[PDB]
RNA sequence: AGACCAGGC
DNA sequence: GGCAGTACTAGTAAAGAAAGTACTTGAC
DNA sequence: GTCAAGTACTTACGCCTGGTCATTACTAGTACTGCC
């Protein structure tokens, strides 16, 4: 759970980290990685996903 | 915080120095290595201080706690 | 302490005892009754937990003994528990005699003459007779005529076995009492508490009683008799018990068996003579403790009453509510059943109230902690308040770095120097500068903060003025008035002066050289301590911010000994390998490197100057009152000097005069090609003192052994060597401020050329990792990278964790092999700036600071980003990164990172570099916490261990661990040059100085030991070209009979076998027999003194380098070995000396025929067809050709079928009926042969539901059978059924040996390792294995078939060879120690609290963990103590008996 | 794929999400990507390093993948990594300048140097978050040299004329 | 501190006439070891005293946000034909003087402005001493704590080692 | 005297 | 003028992702 | 008598400096006030 994955890539930061106890646990964003903090529309994507080529379910 | 008297690794007297800095950088458009020269500082030591003063008294005394505002 | 107070009186044991309620009555203050602790207006209500009567409480005088807070000790009371409650340290034994003892004759459940059989034993174990209770066992439905006739003839034996040994000078009357006959009483004790506890009938009386129960504690059931034996009780012609009714069985029971038990409880005889009772089970009373040790807390207003009082209390509110339901029972059903039910309650609570106060885990209802666990951990009693304390005259600060200081000297504060005072008594050599002092006063250095006057009373001189303060300095030096105090005099507390003591301390203090005793020096300006950088590496003491302790010693015993003996001029070479710590680090390391050079030339002013910088004669560096210099290297045109001649002249004024000087052929780290064609200055040459040629390095200076300082360590002295480290440090300090030393932006630069250089290897490693990536995906070579075949199966490769790591190896192995072209051509080569102006190369190659591959990094390339073994880790769509396609095959996608630090990695050579980092960074933090407790467990057992004056290793309490120390008593301090022959022939007449052999004569036997030294070196030569077990040997070594430290010439063997090597060989006016001569006086002085604390000095050895750190290894194998003895090892292996005869192809040809074959192994592919509608199941398993398997696992086809025959059905037969059970809650034809029909038909008559079977005889291809089942079962799966039974199934197998490998020959010798162990079938193979040279890793396994000596010396190696994979040093002194204690019972025991079990310090095995478990086995055993382990004399307060307290001082007074 | 992840499309719209800004090539625009979606796409670190038809995003720059402290040590790409991660410890560690509104605040404890500047060398991260309204340090003449013999192991030394002008001081 | 990890503890102030002086008539005012940087490999801060001198002689702040420099264009090359064009050398060393002696000293050393950073571990934070003082109260041992003028602890550890050195006395 | 949090080496 | 309702008061009672041995209950 | 998994009690670097928040419900009582 410590280890720096490749999967963080622009999300956490590879060296803001501290050392010791936090280290690897304790990690700091990228200063672009922004969080979404609303639900999206959504509600109009089904109704272009059909037109695509989706069978309904 | 305010303009540092006395630059630190020689002793070259700094304080005096800022007001005409700003007065060389505004009214007579100048970049920041000719308005140093004027000014006398030659020694990098001495360029330094008003190069890189960031004047942060300017933004305290807008805390002022004896008058209404 | 006070030096003028002295104690006739001391403690010479304890003995752990159950404290009787008849005492603790007698013993008691007052009775408290009241469960209020305290009333309104603040006073302590009398009858309560905070009384008068037990103690001074909170300005209030003492009801006892009428004193006030400050003098009252506090006083026992205790309450009046009205019903005999459980002690629960007891309990866990007061079961195993309530149950295993009869209801009706009150006897054990045993037969009366087996009961006797160990009451007798254990009397011979109270004595020291472990030898004659297995005699007393030799003696030998049944009349009970002759059982008295048997129990007589018992007992007469013990009786004339105990006169004999107590009459033959063996046994005292108290008995003896060793670590042996510990481990054969408790192995007696328990083996007599099973056998109590297994009886159906009673043998003395045979009827039955009704068995106990016990759920959880605080509660006794007894369970009713079966409905089937009732018939046993009617011949003789559930049910919760009260705990008076417990005790009153067992009041009987240990009354009719009181011959038996008074053995059982005592480990030594029992002077006494007093009963064992059942009262020793139980407590009538509690005992409240003192109230001064139960003061509330106060935070403010925030005044909260202790834990023991508010369980003190509850038992108070209990023990009144029990009362108060004798009331309706006193006055006397519906009036009866409610007032008995709410009493039996009462009991209950009575006891988990009892329970709590004492243990907060055996409490029931964040619960209130009890008083065993404020004993038990960290943070506990032993280990918080008593092993380790808070001290008083003690400081600690940061420190800061300081040349100018003399090596041996620490730098105080003056606020250090104000505050830490010394008692001095004025006597008639003080009242000058004692006078003084006072004088000056609390805040002048040197002054006194106070004086101390003959009465024990104590005037502080803080607020005086100095007129008030001159006149107490008048007052010192007078007569006293009192005849009772006429012999004591004044004692002023002065400060710390510059002569004083100090002991500095660094943490962790993970070796006894980061805890030193340095001298002091004052210094004028700030708060901060000040180290010399000698000591820099000893403490692991870097100045980032680093504060280390400083401990002030308060008398002249302890002023005595880190002066002398903890003392920082004696820790020079580190016990552990014996190379030194202590030298100079960064900048002198690269200074003399420019100052040796022949570059240096000084003119007069310039080499004057430089001497007395250094020197200084008036501090006492020079020998001669006088500065005396060497004529010039060159005379004209004008006189210079070099610096070669100024270290010659700093080397002779530091040296004794009178002595000649030093002669040293050493080598340093710097090669002849940096100094250009034909240059020389790789060996360095000191002749009669004089550097004529060579650099001076870090192997010369610096922690490094053979070099000049190492040399004049032991020529001359460690009084001089600590000198030269002074004055060295010094002249290179005053160089370097003259001429300077710099790296810059100019050194990190190549050429042009170097540049050229370095991008075309580069331009190599793009097809790197496509040559590696087709070479693991068995594709030939020069297929393209988007293959659709490569990509395929390097998709499979990174599914598995196996051929990723296959994979990642063999391009990191072409990648480094890239890395160390570039590295081998670019530097220094290809660099601008060119040695020994390239200072990022001068201090990388002289040691300095940094190595070749950071200067690699930095100039070259940066290499490949390993990370755990492996490369940068891979996502699940086959991308390294979001930057890198899919399984591409480039070596930079992977982690090899071409940019250098100088001019810059790319971002995603940047993100591989942060993965290894972060690796670095979490190694540094988790696996320093593995080792620490590895030391932990290693110096509790061998705190104790020590030289006695028998040169005769052995623990506090008496047991011998060896006979010498290393077989050889040499210390390891001192046996660096004593085998450097050739060194200490060049220095004959300086060495001859030191030891002095003509005033050494007197107190010696010269003539003995010299004479049997060749008597044995006669015969060995003669004999000894047998093997060892021939050799009947005639005669000991000369170690073995004479005492090495008196018997001059009483050497090793090996001393003697290379002497006489090196003194065979060269024949070089110091004649043969004179070099012989002093060699064995060197030796004798090299001998190890009695008192050396050897097991903290073997075990510091181990814990310490174990911070520097197919088959296990490291830190997990030391836990293995160890801490945990294990015999369930993880990764078992086994040599075997393959012979010379058998040549490499009958070798693995023969390792096929050991390691095991699996029927999965085998198999293709099974493919069932199942039927229903009784559930048919058609299981046709196919096999790979006969040629493949036949070929690969040497099985023959016949063979083949008969693990189908009888090995796989038979386990595939029982997993179908153990699922039925729990889940209740092309081919051939049928008339082929007359033998395959009845092949079959012995399958279906030895099996359960198999209706056919065929085998494919002919080529061993297919395996088909059917099998049915009934038409009730529902449906089982029966391809996992198969699939795990064809993993278990066996085709051949050795047993418990899974493997066989044959690798690479190391070291010559040719070898065969297996992954097992079994030394049985292995003696079979005579014909391929040697086996008589089967060594193994099985430490457990080896003890078992070879004996305890074998196990000892396989302990050996595998505790070698895990600190030999690290590079690691640690002598076979350390080593001989572990293995000899952890095998000194004849068995492989650990370093825990298992293998400690059979030790007789009690306080030693209660500090270490377990502290009530180890607390209730020493008050059952009632076990006296003679107070000899290290943790045994630091609870009671006693010197220890290790080194200094190793023996008494005894005073010679002139009158009778 | 072959034993891979289990595949589908999975749409996500919801809170919490976390999101990174991403340049991407036909019709060039922004993109904002997740790592449950970052992970099997092809974005690049540079434009000068795009491979054709394989790579469908480029960062806008290769420094947003640092935080605020990580993108203001100076030259990064030039130092060993650990010293790099001491660094963002070390960097808010310091004495500086908590704020200006100190007269207002009553805070236990508070760390105050007098005279900051502003640094000859800095990222263009510095004057974008406003770095300058907070001044952690100062310039200093620093001489890489073994002179003195006082600043062997970690240590080092002050002009002793620098701090009584007032080098580094602060209440 | 510096901007890249080299921390470490003052000294000593060291008195401007005993300091180096340049040519051009300056006096550093931080020295730091040339040993901290090989084991390191801290070449941010070299770059950085190329990259803060050739600043400060021409009143420009250069840029140090990472990559954007390549391999073809180092900044030693960059910041050193800035320092060649003030009259300065391409390497960033500069001829000093000794404050003892007053000799010209062998090499040219390696000067230049760079941001240090003060941190907040000063000695007085730390730095306790006791002779006697206040003691608990059930074992009448030193109390733990700085600002209550109590003692340090002498653990098992620290135990062991006056064992070891066979000091009997410095242990009791 | 504990809990949790932030550090130091 | 004194009665009873509330709102308070101070009063005393309840509060989930590691290693090893050792004991022992399970069936047979 | 016994194997046998199952259940139970144990440790898990050193010490160093800071800061914080650390009893709650309720229950019966004396007093305050609105009222007739
Ligand atoms: N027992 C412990 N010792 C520590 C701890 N942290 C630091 N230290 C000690 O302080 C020293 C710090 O060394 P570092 O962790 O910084 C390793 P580093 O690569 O930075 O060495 P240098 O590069 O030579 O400075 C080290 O010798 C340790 O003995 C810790 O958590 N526990
Ligand atoms: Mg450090
Ligand atoms: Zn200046
Ligand atoms: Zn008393
Ligand atoms: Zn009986």
């Amino acid at each position: 759970v410590r280890k720096l994955l490749p999967e963080s890539w622009g999300f956490l930061c590879p060296v803001h980290t501290p050392d010791g106890s936090p280290c690897g646990l304790l990690n700091h964003f990228a200063h672009k990685c922004r969080i979404s903090t609303q639900q999206s529309d959504v509600s109009r994507i089904p109704s272009i996903l059909y037109s695509l080529g989706v069978a309904p379910a | 915080m305010i303009v540092p008297v006395r630059c630190f690794s020689c002793g070259k007297v700094v304080g005096d120095k800022w007001e005409s800095y700003l007065n060389l950088l505004q009214e007579d458009e100048l970049d920041e290595g000719t308005a140093l020269s004027r000014l006398g500082l030659k020694r990098y030591c001495c360029r330094r201080m008003i190069l890189t003063h960031v004047d942060l008294i300017e933004k305290f005394l807008r805390y002022n706690p004896l008058e209404k505002r | 302490m006070d030096i003028s107070k002295p104690v006739g009186s001391e403690i010479t044991s304890v003995d752990f005892g159950i404290l009787t309620a008849k005492e603790i009555r007698n013993l008691s203050a007052k009775q408290i009754t009241n469960p209020t602790v305290l009333d309104n207006l603040g006073h302590p209500v009398s009858g309560g937990l905070y009384d008068l009567a037990l103690g001074a409480f909170l300005r209030n005088l003492c009801s006892t003994c009428g004193l006030d807070e400050k003098f009252c000790p506090g006083h026992q009371g205790h309450i009046e528990l009205p019903v005999p409650c459980y002690n629960p340290l007891f309990f866990n034994q007061l079961y195993i005699y309530l149950r295993a003892s009869c209801l009706f004759c009150h006897h054990f459940r045993l037969k009366s003459v087996e009961v006797h059989r160990y009451a007798c034993k254990l009397r011979l174990l109270q004595y020291g007779l472990i030898d004659e209770s297995y005699k007393l066992d030799e003696i030998t439905d049944i009349s009970s005529t002759l059982l008295n006739e048997l129990k007589s003839k018992r007992s007469e034996y013990v009786d004339m076995a105990i006169a004999k040994a107590l009459s033959d000078g063996r046994t005292t009357e108290r008995g003896s009492f060793t670590a042996t006959v510990n481990d054969e009483r408790k192995k007696l004790v328990h083996e007599f508490h099973k056998k109590l506890l297994s009886r159906g009938k009673c043998d003395n009386c045979g009827m039955f009683s009704p068995k106990f129960r016990k759920d959880g504690f605080t509660k006794i059931f007894e369970t009713a008799l079966n409905e089937k034996q009732i018939t046993n009780n009617r011949v003789k012609g559930s049910t919760y018990i009260l705990s008076t009714e417990v005790k009153n069985i067992l009041d009987t029971v240990f009354r009719k068996e009181q011959c038996v038990l008074q053995y059982v409880f005592h480990s030594r005889p029992n002077l006494s003579r007093k009963l064992v009772k059942a009262d020793s089970f139980f407590m009538d009373v509690l005992v409240v403790p003192p109230t001064r040790f139960r003061l509330p807390s106060k935070l403010g207003e925030e005044v909260h009453e202790n834990s023991q009082n508010q369980l003190l209390s509850k038992v108070l509110t209990t023990s009144l509510l029990i009362r108060d339901l004798n009331d309706d029972l006193s006055k006397l059903l519906e009036d009866r059943r409610v007032i008995f039910s709410r009493l039996m309650n009462a009991f209950v609570t009575i006891q988990n109230d009892v329970n709590a106060f004492i243990d907060s885990t055996k409490a029931q209802g964040v619960p209130i902690p009890g008083v065993k666990q404020a004993l038990e951990k960290k943070e506990g009693l032993f280990r918080k308040h008593m092993m380790g304390k808070r001290v008083n005259y003690a400081a600690r600060s940061v420190i800061s770095p300081d040349p100018n200081i003399e090596t041996n000297e620490i730098g105080v504060p003056p606020v250090f120097a104000v505050k830490l005072t010394y008692p001095e008594p004025v006597t008639a050599y003080n009242i000058a500068e004692l006078r003084q002092a006072v004088i000056n006063g609390p805040d002048k250095w040197p002054g006194a903060t106070q004086i101390q006057n003959e009465d024990g009373s104590l005037v502080s001189l803080i607020g005086m003025s100095v007129e008030q303060r001159k006149a107490l300095a008048n007052q010192l030096l007078t007569p006293s008035s009192n005849v009772s105090t006429h012999t004591l005099n004044k004692k002023v507390y002065r400060h710390i002066k510059n002569r004083d003591v100090v002991l500095m301390n660094r943490q962790p203090t993970l070796h006894k050289a980061s805890m030193m005793g340095h001298k002091v020096r004052v210094l004028p300006n700030e708060k901060t301590l000040r180290l010399h950088y000698a000591n820099t590496g000893a403490y692991n003491a870097d100045f980032d911010g680093d504060e280390m302790n400083m401990h002030f010693p308060q008398n002249e015993n302890a002023r005595a000994e880190a002066l002398n003996l903890a003392n920082t001029d004696s820790q020079y070479l580190t016990p552990t390998s014996g190379s030194p710590v202590r030298g100079l680090i960064q900048d002198h390391i690269s200074a003399g490197v420019w100052l040796t050079s022949k570059d240096s030339f000084f003119t007069r002013e310039q080499y004057q100057q430089y001497i007395y910088g250094c020197i200084r004669p008036e501090d006492g560096h020079t020998t001669r009152s006088k500065i005396v210099t060497l004529p010039p290297t060159i005379f004209k045109p004008y006189p210079l000097w070099t610096g070669k001649q100024i270290i010659t002249t700093v080397l002779l004024n530091v040296t004794p005069p009178d002595m000649p000087g030093i002669n040293l052929i050493s080598k340093n780290k710097i090669k002849n090609e940096y100094w250009g064609k034909g240059s020389l200055e790789n060996e360095v040459l000191f002749k009669d003192g004089a550097l004529l040629c060579g650099i001076l390095d870090k192997s010369q200076y610096g922690a490094s052994k053979y070099g000049i300082v190492h040399s004049l360590h032991e020529v001359y002295g460690p009084e001089v060597a600590a000198k030269v480290l002074s004055v060295l440090g010094r002249l290179f300090t005053n160089y370097i401020t003259a001429t300077a030393f710099t790296c810059g932006m100019d050194d990190l630069r190549l050429t042009a050329e170097g540049n050229k250089w370095r991008t075309d290897i580069l331009k190599t490693s793009v097809d790197t990792g496509r040559e590696a990536a087709a070479e693991v995906t068995n594709l030939d070579k020069d297929t393209p990278a988007d293959d659709p075949e490569l990509l395929k199966r390097l998709q499979e490769i990174l599914r598995d964790n196996n051929k990723s790591g296959i994979l990642d190896a063999v391009t990191s192995s072409k990648v480094n092999a890239i890395t160390s072209q570039v590295v081998s051509k670019c530097v220094p080569d290809g660099t601008m700036k060119k040695f020994p102006c390239n200072s990022m190369q001068a201090m990388a190659l002289s040691g300095a600071k940094g190595s070749n591959v950071n200067v690699s990094q930095i100039m070259c390339l940066l290499g490949q980003q390993a990370l755990e073994g492996r490369r940068v880790p891979v996502m699940v769509s086959g991308k390294t990164l979001p930057s890198f396609k899919p399984y591409e095959t480039d070596a930079m996608a992977g982690g090899y990172v071409k940019g250098r630090f100088y001019s810059g990695i790319k971002p995603q050579e940047y993100y591989f570099h942060c993965m290894a980092g972060r690796e670095g960074l979490i190694d540094t933090a988790v696996k320093t916490s593995r080792s620490g407790y590895l030391q932990r467990c290693l110096t509790k057992q061998l705190e104790g261990v020590h030289v006695s004056y028998d040169n005769s290793i052995r623990d506090a309490d008496g047991t011998l661990v060896q006979f010498m120390y290393g077989g050889d008593a040499i210390d390891i301090t001192k046996e660096s040059h004593m085998t450097q022959f050739e060194f200490c022939l060049d220095n004959y007449y300086a060495l001859l100085k030191k030891y002095n052999p003509s005033a050494l004569i007197e107190h010696l036997d010269v003539e003995s030991a010299l004479k049997y030294s060749k008597k044995t070196l006669k015969y060995r030569k003669k004999h000894s070209k047998e093997p060892h077990y021939k050799q009947s040997v005639k005669y000991d070594p000369v170690l073995a009979k004479y005492n090495p430290a008196k018997y001059l010439g009483s050497v090793s063997e090996n001393f003697q076998d290379k002497l006489e090597s090196f003194l065979d060989k060269n024949s070089k006016g110091v004649n043969e027999k004179k070099f012989r001569a002093l060699m064995q006086l060197k030796y004798m002085r090299s001998l190890i003194n009695p008192g050396e604390a050897v097991g903290i000095i073997a075990s510091q050895s181990v814990g310490e380098p174990s911070t520097q750190m197919n088959v296990t290894l490291g830190i997990p194998r030391l836990r293995e070995i160890v801490m945990t003895a294990s015999a369930a090892i993880k990764t078992p292996q086994m040599t075997l000396p393959i012979w010379n005869d058998v040549s490499d192809e009958q070798a693995d040809t023969f390792c096929k025929s050991i390691s095991k074959v699996l029927l999965s192994e085998v198999i293709d592919k099974v493919i069932v067809t199942e039927t229903t509608g009784a559930r048919s199941y058609v299981i046709h398993m196919r096999f790979f050709d006969n040629n493949e398997y036949s070929e690969e696992y040497d099985v023959s086809k016949e063979e083949l079928q008969n693990v189908i025959s009888n090995q796989f059905i038979h386990l595939l037969e029982a997993a179908i009926v153990k699922e039925i059970k729990k889940q209740k809650r092309v081919e051939a034809n049928n008339n082929m042969n007359k033998v395959q029909r009845d092949r079959q038909s012995a399958i279906i008559s030895h099996h359960r539901f198999i209706t056919k079977y065929n085998f494919d005889d002919e080529s061993g291809k297919w395996c088909e059978f059917k099998l049915e089942l009934a038409a009730d079962t529902e449906k089982l799966l029966m391809v996992n059924i198969v699939e795990e039974i064809c993993r278990k199934s066996i085709i051949r197998q050795i047993p418990h040996i899974d493997r066989c490998v044959h690798p690479e020959p190391e070291n010559g010798k040719r070898v065969l390792v297996t992954e097992g162990v079994n030394f049985q079938a292995m003696w079979d193979q005579e014909a391929f294995i040697d086996v008589d040279g089967i060594t193994s890793n099985d430490v457990a396994a080896v003890l078992k078939t070879y004996g305890v000596e074998a196990a000892r010396n396989t302990i050996v190696n595998e505790i070698n060879n895990v600190f030999s994979r690290y590079a690691i040093s640690v002598s076979f002194r350390h080593l001989d120690l572990i293995a000899d204690m952890m095998t000194r019972q004849g068995t492989y025991l650990a370093f825990n609290r298992q293998g400690m079990e059979t030790s007789t310090s009690s306080f030693m095995k209660m500090s270490y963990e377990t502290t009530c478990q180890f607390l209730t086995k020493a008050v059952l055993d009632n076990e006296r103590e003679q107070l000899d382990s290290p943790s045994a004399r630091i609870v009671v307060g006693k010197l220890n008996n290790v080194g200094t307290g190793s023996f008494d001082v005894l005073a010679k007074v002139p009158n009778a | 794929s072959t034993r891979g992840q289990y595949p589908g499309l999975y749409l996500f719209g919801g809170h919490s999400r976390m999101l990174r800004p991403v340049r991407y090539l036909p019709l060039d625009k922004e993109d904002i990507v997740g790592p449950f979606e970052q992970v099997y796409m092809n974005i690049a670190v540079t434009p000068q390093e795009i491979q054709n038809n394989v790579h469908t995003h480029v960062e806008f720059t290769p420094t947003n993948i640092l935080s605020i402290l990580a993108n203001l040590t100076p030259f990064s790409d030039f130092n060993q990594s650990p010293r790099n991660m001491y660094q963002c410890q070390m960097g808010k560690q310091t004495m500086g300048t908590p704020g200006v509104a100190l007269c207002h605040r009553s805070d236990n404890k508070l760390y105050r140097l007098q005279t900051g500047q502003t640094p000859i060398v800095k990222a263009n991260l510095y004057d974008d978050y406003g770095m300058d309204n907070f001044p952690n340090g100062f310039n200093a003449v620093v001489a890489v040299i073994s002179y003195t013999g006082y600043d062997m192991d970690d240590a080092m030394i002050i002009n002793k004329s620098a701090d009584e002008r007032g080098f580094g001081y602060g209440t | 501190s510096s901007r890249h990890g080299q921390k470490g503890v003052c000294s000593r102030k060291w008195p401007t006439i005993d300091m180096p002086f340049s040519e051009t008539g300056i006096q550093p005012d931080i020295i730091i070891n040339p040993h901290a940087f090989p084991s390191r490999m801290t070449i941010g801060m070299f770059v950085e005293s190329l990259a803060g001198k050739a600043g400060a002689l021409h009143g420009i702040a250069q840029d140090s946000t990472p990559w954007i420099f390549n391999e073809d264009d180092t900044p030693a090359d960059y910041f050193g034909e800035q320092l060649a064009k003030a009259g300065y050398n391409y390497h960033g060393n500069e001829p000093m003087y000794s404050g003892a002696t007053g000799e010209e000293l062998r090499a040219d050393i390696y000067v230049g402005v760079v941001y240090y950073q003060r941190l907040r571990h000063m000695v007085n934070d730390k730095f306790q001493v006791r002779s006697t003082g206040p003691v608990n109260s059930l074992t009448m041992q030193p109390v733990k704590g700085r600002k209550r003028h109590g003692g340090i602890r002498v653990g098992e550890m620290e135990r062991d080692a006056l064992i070891g050195h066979g000091t009997s006395f410095l242990l009791q």
